[PDB]
């Protein structure tokens, strides 16, 4: 984001003979940035486990991941503020 | 007097008038000068002689006057005389007096030229940097 500004100038009192200062004005703007980072999680088996295991575990598992996102993004929106 | 030829461009200059000035002084012509405030002043101020002013009417103190550095005036003549009557003599050099602002023929160390004069009614102002001669013998 890029938030420009102007600056700014007065009249000056007529004369019957000669004329005026002559005016100018220059820009100049601030900006701001959006921050990115990377976020990483894991699930490890052993071969007998995935052999002896329930299905039903790895579905559990796998909404557990799905949950612990939306405590990811609501941490970081409230580290920003 | 009267201005003739005035250029606005380097040949003279605005400023604000830093008292009132009266309908006595209408027509007459004198050296002027900046006070400490930025405003003109008859005589020499802070700045020495800036140039010459004449006004065809009274004016009030914070109005803009045009200051005349280089050009011609006309109905020309000593500042102790009366306009439209009194005329400068041809062909010789006029001087101010820095600290009342006429303006004259005669020469002094302390005073500074303004002009001089082609034909008696005419006065080509062309004003020195400063004093006839700041280190008399």
């Amino acid at each position: 984001e890029k938030v420009p500004r102007i600056g700014q100038f007065g009249f000056e009192k007529a004369s019957e003979f000669g004329v005026p200062e002559s005016k100018r004005t220059e820009l100049s703007f601030y900006q701001l940035a959006y921050d990115f980072e990377d976020y990483d999680l894991a699930f490890r088996y052993t071969w007998k486990f995935l052999r002896d295991a329930p299905s039903s575990q790895i579905k559990a598992y796998h909404n557990q991941a799905l949950q612990a996102d939306a405590k990811l993004i609501h941490r970081k929106v409230m580290e920003a503020i | 007097a009267r201005y003739d030829k005035y250029n606005p461009y380097g040949g003279g200059f605005r400023a604000p008038l830093a008292a009132d000035w009266t309908d006595a002084d209408a027509g007459k012509l004198y050296a002027v000068g900046i006070n400490n405030v930025g405003a003109v002043v008859k005589g020499a101020g802070q700045s020495g002689v800036a140039g010459v002013l004449v006004l065809t009417k009274g004016a009030k103190a914070g109005s803009i006057v045009d200051v005349m550095k280089f050009g011609e005036v006309v109905e020309f003549g000593p500042t102790s005389g009366t306009p439209g009557t009194d005329f400068g003599a041809a062909g010789t050099a006029y001087y101010a007096d820095t600290s009342t602002g006429a303006i004259n023929s005669t020469s002094g160390e302390a005073k500074v030229k303004v002009g001089h004069t082609v034909g008696a009614q005419r006065l080509i102002v062309a004003v020195a940097d400063g004093v006839v001669d700041p280190s008399p013998a």
